[PDB]
RNA sequence: GCUACCUAAGAACAGCUAAAAGAGCACACCCGUCUAUGUAGCAAAAUAGUGGGAAGAUUUAUAGGUAGAGGCGACAAACCUA
RNA sequence: UCUCUUACUUUUAACCAGUGAAAUUGACCUGCCCGUGAAGAGGCGGGCAUAACACAGCAAGACGAGAAGACCCUAUGGAGCU
RNA sequence: ACCUCGAUGUUGGAUCAGGACAUCCCGAUGGUGCAGCCGCUAUUAAAGGUUCGUUUGUUCAACGAUUAAAGUCCUACGUGAUCUGAGUUCAGACCGGAGUAAUCCAGGUCGGUUUCUAUCUACUUUCAAAUUCCUCCCUGUACGAAAGGACAAGAGAAAUAAGGCCUACUUCACAAAGCGCCUUCCCCCGUAAAUGAUAUCAUCUCAACUUAGUAUUAUACCCACACCCACCCAAGAACAGGGUU
């Protein structure tokens, strides 16, 4: 579960993710009408000084029972028009977002590993 | 690799003939396709440079020359730990002693 | 809302709890007959059956040592478990004490309890008895008994 | 919060005479077949519980004696003999307690 | 003066008294095994608008339970225990809109119960009852009182509503009773945290009928609607119904087809007054499933 | 005999760091920052936690002094038997 | 703290036994809606409602209760200060 | 026919909301300078809903991100014997100004005590009827020169609300809970049209009339009553209720 200002890993092989910086990426906004964010949920970002769109790839919270859960809140970074910012994806991704209704082929498509 | 059976990439001139493409094989698949079979969604219309639709046992991308180059997924398939692009992304490490240096 | 709570909130709190029951128990063993609040002696009821079971287990077992060490805190009631109290009851598998309601406490009119190791030296309890056979009722039904064994 | 106004006592004989207020007639009352005195069912005549505790009592007075002391509980059984009485087969090898008086009936 | 059953009874009278009543309640269910073979009332084939009788079900408890396509769901168990046909009333008699047919359910002692309903269930020739529940049905599916009931009335594929009295969680405040929001912790809020707000407003001087305050919540009637039939165990007579019913485990549940206009006229291949067992045409199997349901001892599914 | 100030002759201040002090941490002791409790209360000002000081312009026992047009005051119109 | 609250323990609580106050009180056989009364009604008018009695919650009303206020004005009423 | 600034149980927030329609969204219509998608305007509709944050400047103002929409009001600020900012508003103190001063400000800033054990009225599971968004199909259709781009009907996913539950997961462990799972059913009336007189045409009719029109919805739930020793309980403050074969 994604709330507003959860401290957030960028999970991508993008420059604006990678970037020492001195604050950590913050949740500015979930795209959904309760303010909890899940798996393939859309989220707006404070990250390096700019508001940016990213998509949610597994979090620390329980889900169902064969679903896997991250150590880490991973992200992936989008833009306005729907594509990924960054190329490649090390961390591995749930299946998850295929079946799930919304734009996940791009991400699935630069996605290396699956869990 | 749990995803599909084929992994389908193509280029086009503009983004009206992508979505022309786009478009098309989806009205070809919608007569063709079985009862049981589930409707496909064209997805990335907004993107100028970017259009993917998902099948039962295919995917298929349409992108602009441009955009295919810099993301080079053929290369990722291909060779999915062994990509170029995979060799420049070095992973984090935690300091030892859990103390931080200047 | 208490759906399927078995133990009773007591003393001072869950220590203070063990605490009472303990000195109860201790109680039964030293006198093999003790007079307690109700509740208190339901309570403590099922720690006197659990002792015994211990003390069946045996003199030579750690665990029931340890367990018996702890429950009693006057030391030489430890053998008198082991020795006397276990040796009893080697026959029977369980229903070792017996409980019985008492007059009312005279200060507080307290709902009040005798509690008793069965077999004890004591004098006997002037126990609740089922009407003889020999009552008309009884008569009645002795009578239906027979001639429903003489059907078969 | 205070009351506005006085309540009468056309009102407070209406609370406190209520049958929720008033003391219920029991029925549990029986004889006691042993003592005549009377006893609540499901409960222990007050009457037999106080002669048998009186009885406890002495013998215990009589425990104490034997024993001499705390932390000498004997480590067999115990048997009470009173005056007339010897040792069974069964009674040979437990302490005996020796009471100075005859044999309650009631006692077996 | 009180008296309870066994207050007068000898030693040697109490069991002999507990055997011969237990005999002669299994005798007496015993007897009513076969409707069929007794003079059974006229048995009508189904038509659109006719309602049939539902059934007493214990709540058992709740089991997982897997589809092809790889979904879990629930699901309930409801055993149909001793479950007899009471009473019929006609729709004049009753002075309403439909015939009744009083259902029991779940055999109790004859000791515990008063003469009124002793003497009715002695009329019967049956055990006494611990819920009965009534069910509005039409004349053509009137069914003969004393006829037992199974948990094959009910099909795999069929939907139903579950009535049953709610788990009762005593006197509870507005926040646990009616999820009011309450007040914060700290920050000042000297007394409150869980306690109602404005319980009105001003210019009434009074509080409105039906407000939300602190009471009794639970142990009140509720139903359950539109719960799907997953699994009928024939030899146990165990109901598989998706989703939870409400109450406690082993309460007692009134089981009935679904009112939902969705399923108004799919009583078609439902057996209509009752399934009767001792028919004895295509003697049903242990279990029945539907389609979609994972029999255990099936292979492990593939998703092609 | 409270309290403000003074006079006489007294008493108290563990432990740790300190070139060594109206120094620091920190007991006892003195005070009363903030919160909660309490509000006919344990209490006509308290309790629990958290706090400020704690070798000194320190705290405190005893006896004495200053008296209302007045005393006394590191001025708060403070205190001078609720 | 909050999203968004939950579980348990203690106190309190409620019931049983003993002891046993206080503010308060014109009398009350002490309902609802609309209206009236310059606002504002349990009690007045027109409708409606209505066997009677406890116990436990609640705080919308009884301009709910106790002092102590703050504001404005008045007194050929005081007092402190300049 | 002078510059003021007033008022001050005055007004925010929390909790719970009751109501109005002069409708912000969701429903149904008429007109359009309505090709379609968006709109503008009016009629009808109060069943349901109406977000989370933050103030660099703004005289009842904004900014960021959303949303189907983030309505306008009445209720003694609706509501302080349910709670809490600020202001009136002060006992201490300072700044600017005034005043010989004491002191003042209709100016600014810091600090600062309202308690209540409920007597009466009223009320304490009315219940059994849920809304909305998005995605897909139609379909990329109709429409349109293109750009763009519907409505009905259907399917799938959610969110909220109401009512339950504990198989898993999670807080935990004979159990209670959510962060988990399950269920959720009818319409609305403004107009659009036939036949047809007063007024032998015509005319939808405060003419007789005919359809959309649905009308009173309905169905569901509840429903037998020992002893009222005692014990137990998934029932419960007490009482009551269920079980004791
Ligand atoms: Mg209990
Ligand atoms: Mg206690
Ligand atoms: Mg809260
Ligand atoms: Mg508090
Ligand atoms: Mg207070
Ligand atoms: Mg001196
Ligand atoms: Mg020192
Ligand atoms: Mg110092
Ligand atoms: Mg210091
Ligand atoms: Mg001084
Ligand atoms: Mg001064
Ligand atoms: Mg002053
Ligand atoms: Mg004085
Ligand atoms: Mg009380
Ligand atoms: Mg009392
Ligand atoms: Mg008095
Ligand atoms: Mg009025
Ligand atoms: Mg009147
Ligand atoms: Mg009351
Ligand atoms: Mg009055
Ligand atoms: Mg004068
Ligand atoms: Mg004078
Ligand atoms: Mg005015
Ligand atoms: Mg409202
Ligand atoms: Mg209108
Ligand atoms: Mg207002
Ligand atoms: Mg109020
Ligand atoms: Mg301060
Ligand atoms: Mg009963
Ligand atoms: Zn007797």
């Amino acid at each position: 579960a994604i709330q507003k200002m959860t401290r957030v890993r960028v999970v991508d092989n993008s420059a604006l993710g990678n970037s020492p910086y001195h604050r950590a990426p913050r949740c500015i906004h979930v795209y959904k009408k309760n303010g909890v964010g899940k798996v393939g949920d859309q989220i707006l970002l404070a990250i390096k000084g700019q508001k940016k769109k990213a998509l949610i790839v597994g979090h620390c919270m329980p889900g169902p029972r064969m679903t896997p859960r991250f150590d880490s809140n991973n992200v992936v970074l989008i833009e306005d028009n729907g594509n990924p910012v960054g190329t490649r994806i090390k961390t591995p991704i749930p299946t998850s977002l295929r079946k799930r209704e919304g734009e996940y082929s791009k991400v699935l498509a630069i996605a290396q590993n699956f869990v | 690799m749990r995803y599909t059976d084929y992994f389908v990439i193509v280029s086009g001139t503009s983004t009206r003939h992508l979505h022309a493409m786009a478009f098309y094989v989806v009205k070809m698949y919608k007569h063709l396709k079985c009862k049981r079979d589930p409707h496909v969604k064209i997805e990335g219309k907004d993107t100028d440079d970017w259009l993917c639709v998902d099948f039962g046992s295919m995917v298929i991308h349409l992108m602009l020359p441009e955009t295919r180059e810099i993301y080079e997924l053929e290369k990722l398939w291909t060779l999915r730990s062994y990509d170029d692009q995979l060799a420049q992304i070095a992973p984090e490490t935690v300091p030892e002693d859990f103390i931080l240096g200047i | 809302i208490s759906h399927g709570r078995v133990f009773r909130r007591m003393g001072l709190g869950p220590e203070s709890r063990i605490h009472l029951l303990r000195n109860l128990l201790t109680g039964l063993v030293r006198h093999e007959r003790i007079e307690a609040p109700w509740a208190r002696v339901d309570e403590m009821r099922g720690y006197a059956e659990k002792l015994i079971d211990y003390g069946k287990l045996g003199d030579t077992n750690e665990r029931a040592m340890r367990m018996a060490d702890f429950w009693l805190t006057e030391k030489d009631l430890i053998p008198k478990l082991f020795q006397v109290l276990a040796p009893r009851y080697k026959d029977q598998t369980g229903g070792y004490t017996r409980m019985l309601q008492i007059p009312n406490r005279s200060l507080d009119r307290a709902k009040m309890a005798v509690i008793e190791y069965k077999g004890n030296c004591l004098p006997p309890l002037p126990l609740p008895r089922r009407d003889s056979h020999l009552t008309l009722l009884n008569q009645l039904l002795q009578g239906l008994r027979q001639d429903l064994r003489q059907s078969q | 919060a205070a009351p506005k106004n006085r309540r009468t006592i056309e009102v407070n004989r209406c609370r406190r005479r209520n049958p929720q207020k008033l003391i219920k007639v029991k029925n549990n009352i029986d004889v006691c077949p042993e003592c005549g005195h009377l006893k609540q069912k499901h409960v222990l005549c007050a009457y037999c519980y106080e002669k048998v505790c009186k009885e406890t009592a002495e013998i215990r007075r009589q425990i104490g004696k034997q024993e001499g002391g705390p932390f000498k509980a004997p480590t067999i059984e115990t048997v009470v003999l009173y005056t007339g009485e010897t040792p069974s087969e069964q009674d040979q090898g437990k302490r005996i307690i020796e009471r100075d008086r005859k044999r309650p009936s009631w006692f077996t | 003066s009180g008296t309870w059953w066994d207050e007068h009874l000898s030693e040697e009278n109490v069991p002999f008294i507990k055997q011969l009543v237990s005999d002669e309640d299994k005798a007496q269910l015993a007897s009513k095994l076969c409707p069929l073979k007794d003079e059974p009332w006229p048995i009508h084939p189904w038509e659109p608008g006719s309602f049939r009788v539902g059934l007493i079900a214990l709540k058992l408890g709740m089991m997982p339970l897997w589809t092809k396509d790889g979904q879990k769901h629930v699901v309930t168990l409801l055993q149909v225990q001793d479950c007899h046909v009471l009473k019929y009333t006609s729709k004049e008699n009753c002075n309403g809109k439909m015939a009744t047919l009083s259902v029991g359910g779940k055999t109790v002692s004859r000791f515990r119960k008063a003469t009124s309903i002793l003497e009715f269930y002695r009329e019967l020739g049956l055990p006494p009852k611990q819920t009965v529940k009534i069910f509005n049905i039409t004349d053509n599916a009137a069914i003969k009182p004393g006829t037992p009931l199974y948990a094959a009335h009910f099909r795999p594929g069929q939907y139903v509503d579950v009535t049953a009295k709610t788990i009762g969680k005593g006197f509870q405040g507005v926040m646990k009773r009616w999820g009011f929001k309450g007040q914060p912790a700290t920050h000042g809020q000297t007394k409150t945290h869980r306690r109602p707000g404005a319980v009105a407003t001003g210019d009434i001087g009074r509080v409105w009928p039906g407000t939300k305050m602190p009471g009794k919540m639970g142990n009140i009637y509720r139903t359950e609607y539109g719960l799907k039939v997953w699994r009928i165990n024939t030899k146990h007579n165990i109901i598989y119904v998706n989703g939870s019913v409400p109450g406690h485990k082993n309460c007692l549940v009134k089981v009935k087809d679904s009112k939902l206009p969705a399923y108004k006229d799919l009583g078609k291949n439902l057996p209509f007054p009752t399934y009767f067992p001792d028919g004895d045409e295509e003697e049903l199997p242990e279990d029945l499933y539907d389609e979609n349901v994972c029999q255990p001892g099936a292979p492990s599914i593939t998703f092609a």
